[PDB]
């Protein structure tokens, strides 16, 4: 049996602006086993509405999946994914950056 | 361009918590089309782009009863494997097949693909010429003899060079208006401040379709990798991507760094500079 | 469109 980590990144699908609706997006790829836990946060809390893309893979095998939830921005609004794997002790945390 | 078509099949054994979940996907090029989930409501393959809705019954039937008939070789499959390989009942494990053809912009026959992965390592290829297989393993032998015996390579040259041509060709004439679109990065460069040292350059693609895309730094007209980042190529979740490139940069040095752009929807490539 | 085969281990 092979296992592979996730690749994370945390984003918006439109470029945001304050007070306009948008597509927050989780990205998890490079992974194996499939079974994975993907949340997204607003101010640490887990939102309840979120939606996925259907499991597929790469050429090495690997997995991905877009996870997406549709949010209006704010100044002071913080977002953020959480994902936990088998290949991971704990849940991990990435931050959404606006310029990432 | 080249263009391709590809099918994605996963089972993932669970015992105790019920008899094994099977997903498929179909693409043409970055463009999901179709979708099976053995747990969905429907039990039907489903569409997931307009244009294949031009399809008729006789189509919708047959690949239901195609990707049905899948779904059950993968569950007899995982049982075969876990005999093969000596292991317990009691473990989760992964099934994986991967299948399709590309064509060039001719749109002619490039290449054909058929493929299975076993717990997330390859099981058995089979080669570019269509007619032998890679078995990657001593346990794999015995599925490659298995397939020999059978002609399964023969029957798979004609679906590879034949059907999977036609259907892609197919799909490409009535989704031409999307499958046939070149929509050209919509670009910009950021910078931010590390320090009172050093910069980070930023440089960003957005909006763009297909996929393929090459980001690069250059250092006074010289390509540079040292010091930069690169993020994978991400998906927008409106049919577009997304993709940047980075590079760390001495204070008042950020002139002599240039970042270029290459995507088939620009008639050139692009230059960039802060 | 999928092949027309079924094909086991």
């Amino acid at each position: 049996m092979i296992q592979r980590t996730p690749k994370i990144q945390v984003y918006s699908r439109h470029p945001a602006e304050n007070g306009k609706s948008n597509f927050l997006n989780c990205y998890v790829s490079g992974f194996h086993p499939s079974d994975i836990e993907v949340d997204l946060l607003k101010n640490g809390e887990r939102i309840e509405k979120v939606e996925h893309s259907d499991l597929s893979f790469s050429k090495d095998w690997s997995f991905y999946l877009l996870y997406y939830t549709e949010f209006t921005p704010t100044e002071k609004d913080e977002y953020a994914c959480r994902v936990n794997h088998v290949t991971l002790s704990q849940p991990k945390i990435v931050k959404w950056d606006r310029d990432m | 361009g080249s263009h391709s078509m590809r099918y994605f099949f996963t089972s993932v054994s669970r015992p105790g918590r019920g008899e094994p979940r099977f997903i498929a996907v179909g693409y043409v090029d970055d463009t999901q089309f179709v979708r099976f989930d053995s747990d969905a409501a429907s039990q039907r393959m489903e569409p997931r782009a307009p244009w294949i809705e031009q399809e008729g019954p006789e189509y919708w039937d047959g690949e239901t009863r195609k990707v049905k008939a899948h779904s059950q070789t993968h569950r007899v499959d995982l049982g075969t494997l876990r005999g093969y390989y000596n292991q317990s009942e009691a473990g989760s494990h992964t099934v994986q097949r991967m299948y399709g053809c590309d064509v060039g912009s001719d749109w002619r026959f490039l290449r054909g693909y058929h493929q299975y992965a076993y717990d997330g390592k390859d099981y058995i290829a089979l080669k570019e010429d269509l007619r032998s297989w890679t078995a990657a393993d001593m346990a794999a032998q015995t599925t490659k003899h298995k397939w020999e015996a059978a002609h399964v390579a023969e029957q798979l040259r004609a679906y590879l060079e034949g059907t999977c041509v036609e259907w892609l060709r197919r799909y490409l004439e009535n989704g031409k208006e999307t499958l046939q679109r070149t929509d050209a990065p919509k670009t910009h460069m950021t910078h931010h401040a590390v320090s009172d040292h050093e910069a980070t350059l930023r440089c960003w693609a957005l909006s763009f379709y297909p996929a393929e895309i090459t980001l690069t730094w250059q250092r006074d007209g010289e390509d540079q990798t040292q010091d930069t980042e690169l993020v994978e190529t991400r998906p927008a979740g409106d049919g577009t991507f997304q993709k940047w490139a980075a590079v760390v940069v001495p204070s008042g040095q950020e002139q002599r760094y240039t970042c270029h752009v290459q995507h088939e929807g620009l008639p050139k490539p692009l230059t960039l500079r802060w | 469109r999928q092949a027309s085969l079924s094909i086991s281990v």
